[PDB]
RNA sequence: GUAACGGGGCUAAACCAUGCACCGAAGCUGCGGCAGCGACGCUUAUGCGUUGUUGGGUAGGGGAGCGUUCUGUAAGCCUG
RNA sequence: CCCGGCGAGGGGAGUGAAAAAGAACCUGAAACCGUGUACGUACAAGCAGUGGGAGCACGCUUAGGCGUGUGACUGCGUACC
């Protein structure tokens, strides 16, 4: 069994029992998520695609952590026009696991 | 059970002397000796030198075995150099550099 | 003529991949004697073949 | 009030010179010429952030139309047929299922010929 | 999740034989070489071997259009002085008629040592006959 | 040294007319983050909340910061 | 006390909190030169890196993972003042 959906900008296939890293959400940890934009669910032989849902296809998860990423360098550097820069990056993440898939 | 033998600030090049010790690495310390005696080189003299004192070493304050002991390390390593003068035409002065070596044996039961 | 470019190390000992030295195969053992010598050369003692040389 | 500069210098050469580690020659040993090899290193870095995604699109859209030749549609067809048929997703995960999952993908192309005819 | 990547050591590869008995020369190396590369295959990935092997037979009887018999020149140089060389498409064919093949599909594909691995899997022959019934070979029609 | 299509090769994979798809950029949209300048409401010790818009740069002008040696707070504080 | 030419230089024993404080003697950085181990390299063309990416060796966990070193093959890419 394995699903699709949409978060964060992007998408993501999924089955019972994953965690998953995605953008920031706005929720506290310990709590569940609903996703209910469905775009395919498979089942064996079974094969369920949306237009662009599913109908009554939902899926279930709870939020474990939050956290920061790896650091980026950001440099520029003009040659013989006298002109650098640098900077650097950290970008924030949200994880979750799949706890329910419903068709 | 190691030992040591040093020879330092011997009159020659690292680079001279290295060409001998190659011969001799990792052999029975009788079989190092015989390969050493016929080599007609002026550093084999040296490093026969440092072996018979290692070896020499190795059954006086050690307690061992001439039939069992084995060259397990060897290696050149430079010394400070001596600044001379050579002139040269039209008075012109050159410099001239004076190498040495240290020289170190390490002698094995195992 | 001069170079342009200082060499390199790894150049440095490519071209002194030639210069090992080569050992002795073997020495051969005197009749009477007993001694070691190189191959056709005299002992240190005088003898040659079994036979005293130099005394 | 007299200043000297030893510790300041040496903290920021050997700053530099942790950051070129493996590369060949001069260039982890010397200051002069491993200062030039970590500038370059960092513009090159800022351009292929970039060119990632057009790489990695390129070969996802070259295994979609591996996969559809395979059911008998051309790419361009295969997706206005989707378009048409109001299928959203996307050539990540259709590269995904035509690798992983055939009796779908087989699904989905009945689906856009449907929509065609 | 990471997109998948093919692995030399786990690749599924088939043998194929084909027939060169009037077709076009460039018609069909554009095909020879697509399958040599493994375009075919949904498991196609840049940097390895995904193709498979191909015999050609009748090589000494392909075709070509127009005045191209008389008219298209092979040429090459030796490294002395002066020595450039020339040969027509005719006596090619007359003297090394796998060379014709061999060179058009070497020219359609990638340039260095994956491309230089991927040619070694095309077999050309100048008759009707060939030494590889222990692959079992399947007959493609292209 | 082929050498007046980048190459292979092409009788269309050339040229003219009509139509429908797709590829293609750091351009536009989507999600997350930082900063500058305005307008409007509580109210400011000069803050909060909404909202609109902007952030490629040589010569050169404006604003805000890091680290080093020495003096006081220090007959204090850390340290075999 | 021992090897060595009644050498140069070294190995023990002993002094001292410390001898890698031994007189070439507080601390002992960089260029530069060596010995040992892991991986790669003898059909392959260019500012030597960056994006992708197998295989091999090793350390925690022994559940999926994860970290560190090397890096076949492949897209892009002509130093600084």
């Amino acid at each position: 069994m394995y699903a699709v959906f949409q978060s964060g900008g992007k998408q993501h296939r999924v089955s019972e029992g994953q965690t998953v890293r995605l953008e920031k959400l706005d929720i506290a940890t310990g709590e569940t998520v609903e996703f209910a934009e469905v775009l395919m669910i498979a089942n064996g032989e079974e094969v369920k695609i949306g237009v662009p849902f599913v109908d009554g296809g939902v899926i279930k998860a709870e939020v474990v952590a939050h956290g920061r990423g790896e650091k980026v360098k950001i440099v520029k550097f003009r040659r013989r026009k006298h002109y650098r820069k640098q900077q650097g990056h950290r970008q924030w993440f949200t994880d979750v696991k799949i706890t329910g898939i419903s068709a | 059970m190691e030992t040591i033998a040093k020879h330092r600030h011997a009159r020659s090049s690292a680079q001279k002397v290295r060409l001998v010790a190659d011969l001799i690495r990792g052999k029975k310390v009788s079989q190092a000796l015989d390969i050493l005696t016929y080599t007609n080189k002026k550093a084999a003299v040296l490093v026969k030198k440092v072996l018979e004192s290692a070896i020499a070493n190795a059954e006086h304050n050690d307690g061992a075995d001439i039939d069992d002991l084995k060259v397990t390390k060897i290696f050149v390593d430079e010394g400070p150099s001596m600044k001379r003068i050579m002139p040269r035409a039209k008075g012109r002065a050159d410099r001239i550099l004076k190498r040495t070596s240290h020289i170190t044996v390490v002698v094995s039961d195992r | 003529a001069v170079q342009q470019n200082k060499p390199t190390r790894s150049k440095r000992g490519m071209r002194r991949s030639h210069d090992a030295l080569t050992a002795v195969t073997s020495l051969s053992v005197d009749k009477t004697s007993g001694e070691k010598h190189l191959r056709h050369h005299i002992t240190a003692d005088g003898y040659y073949r079994g036979r005293k040389v130099i005394a | 009030a007299r200043v000297k500069r030893g510790v300041i210098a040496r903290a920021r050469h050997k700053k530099i010179l942790k950051q070129a580690k493996g590369y060949y020659g001069a260039r982890s040993r010397v200051y002069r010429v491993a200062f030039q090899a970590v500038i370059k290193a960092g513009q090159y870095a800022y351009r292929d952030r970039r060119q990632r995604k057009r790489q990695f699109r390129q070969l996802w859209i070259a295994r979609i139309n591996a996969a559809a030749r395979q059911n008998g549609i051309s790419y361009s067809k295969f997706i206005n047929g989707l378009k048409k048929a109001s299928v959203e997703i996307d050539r990540k995960i259709l590269a995904d299922i035509a690798v992983f999952d055939k009796v779908a993908f087989t699904a989905l192309v009945e689906k856009a010929k449907a929509a065609l005819a | 999740m990471k997109t998948f990547t093919a692995k030399p050591e786990t690749v599924k590869r088939d043998w194929y034989v084909v027939d060169a008995t009037g077709k076009t020369l460039g018609r069909l190396a554009t095909e020879l070489a697509r399958r040599l590369r493994g375009k075919h295959k949904a498991e196609y990935t840049p940097h390895v071997d995904t193709g498979d092997y191909i015999i050609v037979l009748n090589a000494d009887k392909v075709a070509v259009t127009g005045n191209k018999r008389t008219d298209k020149v092979y040429y090459h140089h030796t490294g002395h002085i002066g020595g450039i060389k020339q040969a027509t498409f005719e006596e090619m064919i007359a003297r090394r008629p796998e060379r014709v093949i061999e060179i058009a599909v070497k020219g359609m594909l990638p340039k260095g040592p994956l491309g230089r691995a991927m040619f070694r899997k095309l077999k050309v022959y100048a008759g009707n006959e060939h030494n590889h019934a222990a692959q079992q070979p399947q007959v493609l029609d292209i």
